[PDB]
DNA sequence: TTTTAGTCACGGC
RNA sequence: GGCUUUUUUG
DNA sequence: GCCGTGACTAAAGGCAAAAAAGCC
């Protein structure tokens, strides 16, 4: 290729090619004038050299360099190597149709739709575009069209809201480590230069929006776009392939909106009137003549199916609270009123829907997920919830628990200079003294942080939990852990040295207060061990991936049932203290190799051959079954492949 | 006390640890290396002069001829910075060499003297550091960054027991040299001693040990001790005494006198031993057995037959004890060899010696060298002289024989450069000592054994290396001798040394390229501490040691200030006060203690020398004689930290802030955040970009001062005076009386950069901060630089934050942003793009730039001149013409603005090859430039022609005439008029005389620019003519772009928002940035709260005095609250009396104050949460910091209060508008047709091979087809896909794509043949 | 640099 | 328009 | 002399993005 200037670009195969053709012209000239056998053994070697850089260049020895330097890029060597063409140009390859931005949180999309910038929408759908814009006449020739599209008309806009109306985008972050990586969407077309994104999948990109990048692609043909609505739209992607756990758990934002609408305060404003139904406890929250939370007596219709998959209305007086009768207003039908009455917090909250998904199916499932997203922001920006300075208590009696784990190290510091203390035991009772004040603190600071004190009606002080911020937020399981908590109230306690000593004196300042020069840096060995660990941990996870895909790329079902009674004895998992794994999920969506016999002698409990799900689970649970055989895809007998029994049941 | 230039805002300053030590010149560490390596140096120890010592004189083969150095000088440069940076040359100094050729005559006696010649030599070019410590190259601006390698030296390490399965450690001692080859002594799992060279072949250690001339009778004497054996009576004895006793076991009873002393049988006891020393007795009775363990020491033979009856290092028997008992041998010699105290290693060793004549051990290491080669012992000989004993191929330096002698427990630290015997008999023995159990082993991560190597060092050894090639070159040709035919000139060739220093200069791992995106980063890569580069480690051979923090980088090495990612804690950064040792080791402050109490005295303590002594912490308490308030105080002795009694301290800190560099020491609350938030935030503080108008932070550390001022961004005043001019591009101060020198008075000038493009594509500009008429004094800033406010660095604004989740456009990190931000243009920044358009002569005919463009309409070149340069000024788009170009056939290559940015062109700067014709902009741009410099000389010429006159007058009206007469004459009469006073007409003939030469030279400089300006230019050749083109693009603040705080809070802005939609208090006030609280507790970074709270109090005392110059209050009033602001605070170090302020000082200052008064808070020595509540108190806000907002949509009251106060926000350098990118078909590769790679180039993103197996895993195979068919490479099959598309049809055809053809025709290029079968 | 495995040369009774 | 070396983001 | 042991040599060690250079 020519590049600018006299100079040419050459790559470094010629370079050898014309020193093999050199030194071959050179021995055909030299050989044919009967030149001495001294000269000639010695361009035969040379020969042999120039033949071996070319075809591999630098396993022999020293690698034959250019001007550069450099070792040559020979044939073997362009293909070996992650810049060979077979990983770099043969399974993955670059594509059009393709673009990529930042992304950033729309909370008023659903969850089957993203925001696209118009430019970047006009930029990739510009061959749909030509397409309709001569269809209708508007441009005669393509040169029409393109000058037309270029020139950013207004009917240019509406042709493009019209061929955007269920054209699905493929939605990608790059590492895509599992499946759910790459999603598809709904594209909708908006103003600026970011690709606004559901904040509900967030959890399955694992991406936060402070600074990531991601790319989008289009699918062409009617095929394409079909596998896309229906296998990788996110409304078909809820449950992770590798166990049954959703992947659309609300967290955060939402969690804390939720949890400080379900939670009860025994005084507030309107306390104990009795409402006609959920719809009025709306009217007062707004009108401001009850507060968000105050125990009320509502009257609830709820609808259950426990008849042959029939709903059935049953009305009742509940007592609950004003937010928990107006989070009624969203949950589906199907669902009882025991599930709504607690706190909900983060772990509650992915169970209600993990039952409506047992109950209700998908649709009901993913407009009661877009409806919770909803009312956990609107009653999380209704709360004003901040961190402030005060909002971390510090307990009282810490200074005076720490002076009292000092005398204890103040004794024994004089027991070691009296002969009756060796070192090795001196530090084990320092570190065990510094870890029990430490626990004690970390406890008190809890049982400070996490009740205070109102009054009541009657006038009488109660106890109640706490309406403390940081606890809030610690408790709901929006973020953070009892950890952090603790660090920023309690001592920050031992900290080890980069080899893994500890530090016999602790860290006995928390955050909120200062940390001097020398506890600052003793606690930097930490950090920067994990930094580094996680640092130097991707590049070996990855490649770990690599060798378990490339070793198992080749299995796909392809059978419905081997007929093998061969398996493998499946049991609850005991370690000598508590069982680690019961019985039910280890044999949960599987198959039985052979009919299951009770202990009762000659009684068939589960049938061969058959797909045990929750509902038999539990039927197992209350007549307590000890082992179950199931079969397994090791155990198959099936040729080049894996049937579909032997693996059981496909968790997503 | 405090001077003008500070009067204006002063900060109040929290902080209650006096400070003792100012922070030195930050870039010291590069000007005090650089100015050792062209400095002069009568000794030749430091840089050119000991490099050219170390290798002139130069001798010829014959011995007739030789070169003599004699002195260096450096010319000046031939361009200035500014020069250089615009025509993209280096900024570099000629050096000139004078060297004496002198012959000695052949048939004459040593010494006699031929001929003498001296002469210079342009010996090459040396690159030249600008007064900011950085270098510019090609038009560029480099930085060289210190190396941190190991310090040459002996190291003693373990294997720690990894390496074998039983655990065992095997100890190693290794031998740096600071040039030349290595040398390692090592054990084995079976304890033999080995020797290796340049990680070469194991050998056994004794071959090289022999080489040396050894005996095997004097290595045994040597390594080991002799046992005296005496024939006596029927027995032989031995002399005994305890201590060769101890820790073994009695093979006999061990008595003598006739009396038992030890038992039979069992292990020594300890109490017999005692009993043996207070007897002392030595000579002791021996059984036959004892003997046949020991192993004889030296060779004996018979006188009679003259054969050899025992060898060295031989085992023997009751046979050979006869032959030397009737031989009359009653003296024997035997080893010690005991296994706990004296290892028998030398033994086993001499075992396994393959010979012992030295001549197969100098050819079986000759066989290591180098394989395959005949083994002549001249060839060995000189290998072996050559490998460690000459001083050519061998160098230890002066560190290395320091370290050499230091850790051999030697005394003098002085020596030759080379090793020697005892250098490797002493390595040798302690290396065995350390094996056997007495020594401890060296650690690597250790600070006393890594040492800097600067700038200069790394020059120094680049010119040694080209001036060795020049002496292997002069060599060559003097041994081809003449009688004085040469000339000292031609035999010199200047090219190998320029070459060598201008690729070190230019091409290397560690000259960097110089990040100036704002004031810190370029104070942070100026002081870089890399642990990579030649001679050191690489990012993959790095393990978690080297990366991982050690005890001693406490004040030396910045703990929390490094690159994550593939480098961290490779690239740590220098610490504040540390500065470099002599020999190159880190050393920081320390204050004496003396019996008790804490002086000022200074000392600098290396790494090492930290260990000995026991020092205090910084922040300890004190009273005002410096006594220890507390008798038990925390100190650190071995990188531990204990409690120590008030006595046993030895040394203090000087000050908090020792410990962390310079970008983390900007950071305020930093002791209340997590160390990776700190790193966070110091890191994305490096990238903040410089927004359209600079301002303050509220609350900062005081280290913006020193920041500001130390970094080249701030015009500085050289000398004291008055601003008599003060203009957007130019300040002139008359010098005040007592600053001039004795001759040439004069004023200074300084010229100010105004929008020049930066190495990050930001804009450089520099604002006059002083007004008409001002005194100034020294060190004061005249004009402030990119993101600095009145001498202080600001890196980004300051906004009303609160801390609320609002809707959910705040989720994860995302920021909310009002629109009153955008509408004031906080964070609106300058971007300055560069366009090169090149003329070459290709072929077919030349390319033209010429405004004759086909197939164009007239819009298109109605921005472009008929010269084809477009206007400066003119509001260019994507996709105009700003050069036009056209290439014969005839094809338009004209240039062309990339699309997706606007424009302006603000500078368009031509370079024409000498002897082209100029186009008519060139005419146009020379016409300025020429005017340019005729008035920057003409005003040159004004100012010193009013200075002369005034002379003249004074002179005149001192000699006696009148100043209404002098002053009525014209000013050339002035010095024509007759004095009375001879020594007045002395003078006044004098100033004549300096009239004449001054016009004289002022004419000849106008000469000199007018030739240099109007001269041809040198460039790359084959290139008619070069323009280049600058752009000015006005960024914004659009959803997408990134945000940060000081402390490591990053985010996204994820919506513009109303001003009618925010949160308003309850005077209506709206927020201006809504941030997630959820963020603080995971991210454990308090130190933003705090910093809120903080900033909303400072806020509130200054909107007071917005309050009283609105009510137009008098001074009497005002002065009382400033005061009162500023006493606040409990034990503050800073003390600021308004009473030596006048009226209007305390006005301007109160003017200044205004916008928020602004908090100064050391790192480490804070304020308190009771200050801050204190300082909130005084103003009207309430105490907790919580106010209670309103929802701006809906008027309804939110249910709790919220935090609101001031927090300073940088705008990084990620914008959205840079990143966004799309493509639906471009333009392909070559070989493989795919698409191509990057924005640039408009190409398309990867669809990786992870992206291939998530395809997989679902059941999509349509549009894994798709993706690797008819979108990447397959070239009749896309072709087909577009076609169907526009067709309004949806179907692919499969093809086969042209990624997997190339491969089989590559496969098939080898011997290989694959191929595809039938149908 | 570290890990791992495969292959050639040496070893001991 | 290929390669190499640095720097930075996730 | 045959199975056991030590020494000698080859492959492999994230994914995407940008921004610079300098060479060929
Ligand atoms: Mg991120
Ligand atoms: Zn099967």
């Amino acid at each position: 290729v020519p590049l600018d200037g006299g100079r040419f670009a050459t790559s470094d195969l010629n370079d050898l090619y014309r020193r093999v053709i050199n030194r071959n012209n050179r021995l055909k000239r030299l050989l044919d004038l009967a030149a001495p056998d001294i000269i000639v053994r010695n361009e035969k070697r040379m020969l042999q050299e120039a033949v071996d850089a070319l075809l591999d260049n630098g396993r022999r020895g020293r690698a034959i360099t250019g001007s550069n330097k450099r070792p040559l890029k020979s044939l073997a060597d362009m293909i070996k190597g992650k810049q060979g063409r077979f990983r770099q140009n043969l399974l993955g390859k670059r594509v059009d149709y393709s673009g990529r931005s930042v992304i950033t949180v729309g909370p008023y999309l659903r969850l089957h739709q993203c925001g696209l910038p118009k430019k970047m929408a006009l930029e990739l759908f510009k061959p749909f575009i030509y397409g309709k814009l001569e269809l209708r006449g508007l441009a005669t020739t393509i040169k029409a069209a393109k000058k037309m599209v270029e020139r950013e008309e207004a009917v240019v806009w509406d042709i493009l809201d019209e061929v955007i109306r269920e054209h699905p985008v493929l939605l990608n972050r790059a590492p895509t480590l599992h499946r759910l990586g790459i999603q598809a969407f709904e594209p909708v077309l908006i103003e600026g230069k970011a690709i606004q994104l559901h904040p509900l999948v967030c959890a399955a990109y694992n991406a936060d929006f402070d600074g990531d990048q991601m790319a989008v692609h289009v699918p062409l043909t009617l095929e394409a776009q079909l596998e896309a609505r229906a296998l990788m739209m996110s409304t078909n992607n809820i449950l992770s392939p590798a166990n049954g756990e959703p992947i659309i758990v609300p967290s955060q934002d939402v969690v804390l909106g939720l949890y400080y609408m379900t939670r009860d305060c025994v005084n507030a404003k309107g306390e104990g009137m009795v409402l006609t139904g959920p719809k009025e406890a709306e009217r007062l929250y707004r009108s401001g003549l009850a507060s968000l939370h105050a125990r009320v007596k509502v009257r609830i219709t709820e609808y259950e199916k426990d008849a042959n998959g029939e709903l059935v209305a049953k009305t009742s007086l509940k007592d609950t609270t004003v937010g928990r009768a107006i989070l009624w207003m969203i949950v589906p039908k199907g669902l009882p009123y025991s599930i709504v009455n607690q706190a909900l917090g983060k772990k509650a909250i992915s169970k209600m829907l993990n039952t409506c998904y047992r109950i209700l199916g998908l649709k009901p499932t993913v407009i009661f997920a877009d409806q919770i997203m909803y009312t956990g922001f609107a009653y999380a920006a209704r709360s004003g919830a901040s961190v402030g300075i005060d909002d971390m208590v510090i307990p009282e009696k810490k200074h005076e628990i720490i002076s009292e784990a000092e005398a204890e190290v103040a004794e024994i510091q004089e027991q070691f200079q009296s002969g009756l203390v060796t070192a090795g035991e001196r530090y084990n009772k320092v570190i065990d003294i510094w870890a029990a004040a430490n626990d004690r603190v970390s406890k008190a600071m809890m049982d400070n942080l996490q009740t205070e004190t109102v009054i009541n009606r009657d006038g009488q002080e109660e106890k109640q939990v706490s309406f403390n911020s940081i606890y809030m937020m610690a408790d709901s399981g929006a973020r953070g852990s009892a950890a952090q908590i603790r660090q920023l109230a309690g001592m920050r306690g031992l900290m080890a040295k980069p080899d893994g000593s500890i530090i016999e004196t602790p860290i006995t300042a928390n955050f909120r207060e200062g940390l001097n020069v020398l506890q600052y840096f003793i606690s930097t060995h930490g950090a920067r061990k994990g930094l580094a660990d996680t640092a130097l941990k991707t590049a070996n996870s990855g490649y770990l991936t690599r060798r378990l895909v490339d070793v198992a790329q080749d299995l796909v079902v392809t059978e419905d049932d081997c007929g093998t009674h061969e398996g493998i004895m499946m049991t609850p998992v005991i370690e000598g203290g508590d069982v680690k794994e019961p019985l039910r999920d280890r044999v949960l969506g599987r198959v039985t190799a052979e009919d299951v016999l009770k202990p009762g002698t000659a009684d068939i409990l589960v049938p061969r051959n058959t797909l045990l799900h929750e509902q038999w689970c539990d039927l197992l649970e209350e007549n307590s079954v000890d082992a179950v055989k199931v079969r397994s895809v090791v155990s198959c007998d099936t040729d080049f492949g894996v049937c579909a029994h032997c693996y059981g049941r496909d968790l997503a | 006390v405090y001077s003008y230039t500070e009067k204006k805002r002063i900060r109040k300053d929290f902080g209650k640890r006096p400070q003792v030590l100012d922070v030195p010149y930050l870039l010291s560490i590069q000007l005090d290396s650089f100015q050792k390596f062209i400095e002069q140096d009568p000794e030749g120890q430091y840089g050119l002069e000991a490099a050219f010592r170390s290798v002139f004189p130069i001798q010829s083969y014959s011995g007739n001829s030789e070169l003599q150095y004699v002195s260096y000088r450096l010319g000046e440069p031939v361009f200035d910075v500014q020069e250089c940076q615009i025509r993209g040359v280096t900024y570099s100094a000629p050096l000139r060499v004078k060297l004496r050729l002198v012959i000695y005559e052949r048939e004459a006696p040593e010494g006699t003297v031929k001929d003498i010649k001296e002469q210079e030599v342009y010996m090459g070019e040396i690159p030249l550091m600008t007064d900011n410590g950085t270098f510019v190259i090609n038009g560029t601006e480099r930085v060289i960054v210190s190396q941190l390698h190991r310090s040459p030296g002996v190291f003693f390490d373990s294997d720690k027991g990894k390496t074998h399965s039983s655990g065992k450690v095997l100890y190693n001692a290794r031998i740096i040299p600071y040039r030349g080859s290595w040398l390692d002594f090592e054990f084995d799992p079976k304890d033999n001693l080995f020797v290796r060279i340049d990680r070469r072949r194991k050998l056994p250690a004794t071959i090289i040990l022999r080489a040396l001339n050894y005996t095997t009778e004097q290595i045994l004497d040597l390594f080991f001790e002799k046992v005296i054996f005496e024939i006596r009576d029927n027995k032989l004895q031995m002399e005994l005494v305890p201590e060769r006793l101890r820790g073994e076991t009695a093979s006999f009873d061990i008595e003598a006198n006739g009396k038992v002393y030890v038992e039979k049988g069992r292990r020594i006891t300890a109490r017999h031993i005692r009993q043996l020393e207070k007897d002392d007795v030595k000579l002791i009775e021996v059984p036959v057995e004892y003997i046949a363990g020991k192993v004889v020491a030296k060779d004996y033979i018979d006188e009679s037959t003259g054969e050899l009856i025992c060898a060295a290092n031989m085992e023997l028997s009751l046979d050979l004890l006869a032959k030397l008992s009737q031989s009359g041998h009653k003296r024997i010699e035997t080893l010690f060899t005991n296994d706990l105290d004296h290892g028998p290693y030398i033994s086993e060793t001499l075992r396994v010696d393959p010979t012992n004549d030295r001549l197969s051990a100098l050819v079986e290491i000759y066989r290591m060298m180098r394989p395959g080669e005949p083994p002549t012992r001249e060839a060995a000989e000189s290998l072996f002289e050559n490998l460690f004993f000459s001083e050519d191929r061998y160098d230890l330096s002066a560190v290395g024989r320091m370290k050499f002698n230091r850790s051999l427990l030697r005394e003098e630290i002085e020596g030759s450069g080379i090793l020697s015997k005892d250098d490797i008999i002493d390595v040798m023995k302690k290396l065995i000592d350390i094996r056997n159990g007495k020594g401890e082993v060296d650690d690597i991560d250790h600070l006393g054994n890594r040492r800097i190597r600067s700038v200069g060092e790394m020059a120094e050894n680049q010119f040694r290396v080209g001036l060795v090639r020049v002496e292997r070159a002069v060599k060559e040709r003097l041994s081809l001798g003449d009688l004085d035919t040469l000339m000292p000139q031609d035999m010199i060739n200047a090219k190998p040394i320029s070459a060598a220093v201008k690729e070190f200069f230019g091409s290397s791992q560690l000259s960097q390229f110089m990040d100036q995106n704002n004031p810190l980063s370029e104070i942070t890569h100026k002081r870089r501490i890399s642990a990579l580069g030649p001679g050191g480690l690489t990012r993959e051979r790095a393990g978690f040691e080297v990366r991982d923090v050690h005890p001693t980088h406490y004040g030396r090495v910045c703990p929390i200030e490094t690159p994550e990612g593939p480098n961290i804690g490779l690239i740590n950064s220098l610490s504040v006060y540390a500065q470099t040792n002599e020999y190159g080791f880190l050393e920081t402050p320390y204050r004496k203690v003396t019996d008790g109490v804490v002086t000022d005295e200074i000392h600098y303590l290396s790494a090492i020398e930290e260990g000995n002594y026991v020092i205090a912490q910084a922040n300890s308490n004190l009273d005002e004689e410096g006594h220890f308030v507390e008798d038990l105080v925390t100190c650190r002795s071995k990188g531990e930290s204990s409690l120590f009694s008030r006595d046993q301290v030895d040394y203090m800190d000087v000050s908090t802030q020792q410990v962390v560099s310079v970008g983390a020491s900007l950071i305020p609350f930093l002791e209340h955040d997590d160390a990776n938030r700190a790193l966070m935030g110091a890191n994305m503080q490096r990238q903040a970009v410089p927004t359209l108008r600079a301002d303050k932070p509220l609350v900062g550390t005081g280290m913006e001062r020193a920041v500001a001022v130390d970094s080249g961004v701030t015009a500085v005043a050289k000398r004291g005076g008055v601003v008599q001019y003060v203009d957007a591009s130019r300040i002139v101060i008359k010098v005040n009386e007592d600053e001039m020198y004795p001759g040439e008075a004069g004023i200074d000038i300084y010229n100010l950069t105004k929008y020049t493009r930066s190495n990050q594509n930001t804009c450089i500009n520099q604002m006059p901060c002083v007004s008409l008429g001002e005194p100034v004094e020294r060190g004061d800033v005249l004009a402030d630089g990119p993101s600095t406010d009145l001498g202080e660095l600001a890196l980004g604004q300051n906004m009303r934050v609160a801390f609320m989740p609002w809707n959910g456009y705040n989720f994860e990190d995302s920021i909310l942003v009002s629109e009153r931000v955008v509408q004031e243009d906080r964070f609106t920044t300058i971007h300055i793009q560069e366009l090169a358009c090149v003329s070459r002569d290709t072929k077919l005919g030349p390319e033209e730039i010429t405004a004759d463009i086909p197939n164009v309409g007239e819009a298109a070149l109605s921005k472009l001149d008929e010269s084809g340069i477009v206007y400066i000024g003119a509001e260019v788009t994507g996709g105009d013409i700003l050069v036009g170009k056209v290439t014969p056939k005839v094809k338009d290559s004209s240039l062309r603005v990339p699309n997706g940015v606007s424009g302006t062109v603000i500078d368009v700067q031509v370079f024409t090859r000498d002897g082209v014709e100029k186009d008519k902009r060139a005419l146009e741009i020379e016409e300025m430039q020429l005017k340019q410099a005729k008035k920057d000389l003409s005003e040159e010429l004004q100012i010193l022609e009013a200075g002369l006159f005034s002379r003249i007058r004074a002179v005149l009206v001192a000699g006696g005439v009148e100043a209404e007469k002098l002053d009525k004459l014209p000013r050339d009469r002035w010095l024509e008029l007759g004095l009375t006073d001879e020594e007045k007409q002395n003078q006044l003939e004098q100033l004549a005389e300096q009239y004449d030469e001054l016009k004289h030279e002022f004419e000849k400089k106008l000469e000199a620019k007018r030739r240099k300006i109007t001269q041809g230019d040198d460039l790359a050749p084959g290139v008619l003519k070069i323009v280049k083109v600058y752009l000015a693009v006005k960024r914004r603040i659009q959803p997408g772009d990134k945000m940060a705080g000081r402390h490591g809070n990053k985010g996204v802005i994820s919506k513009i928002n109303p001003i009618e939609d925010m949160p308003y208090d309850e005077n209506g006030t709206p927020v201006d940035i809504v941030l997630n609280p959820l963020g603080v507790p995971s991210r454990m970074n308090i130190g933003q709260i705090l910093e809120t709270h903080l900033g909303m109090a400072a806020k509130g005392i200054g909107d007071k005095i917005n309050a009283m110059l609105k009510q137009q209050q008098e001074v009497a009033k005002l002065r009382e609250f400033i005061q009162r602001a500023y006493d606040l605070g409990a034990d503050v170090r800073q003390k600021v009396d308004l009473s030596t302020f006048s009226d209007e000082e305390v006005m301007r200052l109160a003017e200044n104050l205004r916008k928020g008064m602004p908090i100064a808070t050391p790192v480490f020595d804070g304020a308190k949460e009771a200050e801050i509540k204190e300082l909130l108190k005084l103003g009207d806000l309430p105490t907790s910091g919580q106010i209670r907002l309103y929802d701006g949509r809906t008027g309804e009251q939110f249910e709790r209060p919220v935090t609101v106060g001031y927090m300073y926000m940088l705008k990084l350098n990620h914008l959205v508008d840079d990143k966004m990118h799309a493509r639906s078909t471009g333009s392909y590769s070559l070989v493989t047709q795919q698409p191509l790679g990057g924005k640039a180039q408009f190409g398309g993103q990867r669809f990786g091979e992870m992206e291939v197996w998530a395809l997989e895993a679902y059941g999509a195979a349509y549009t894994l087809q798709e993706m690797l068919t008819v979108k990447s490479d397959d070239v009749n099959g896309r072709t087909k896909m577009y076609k169907n598309i526009v067709d309004g049809n949806h179907q692919m055809e499969p093809g086969m794509p042209e990624s997997f053809n190339v491969l089989l025709k590559e496969i098939r290029s080898l011997g290989i043949n694959i191929e595809l079968e039938d149908e």
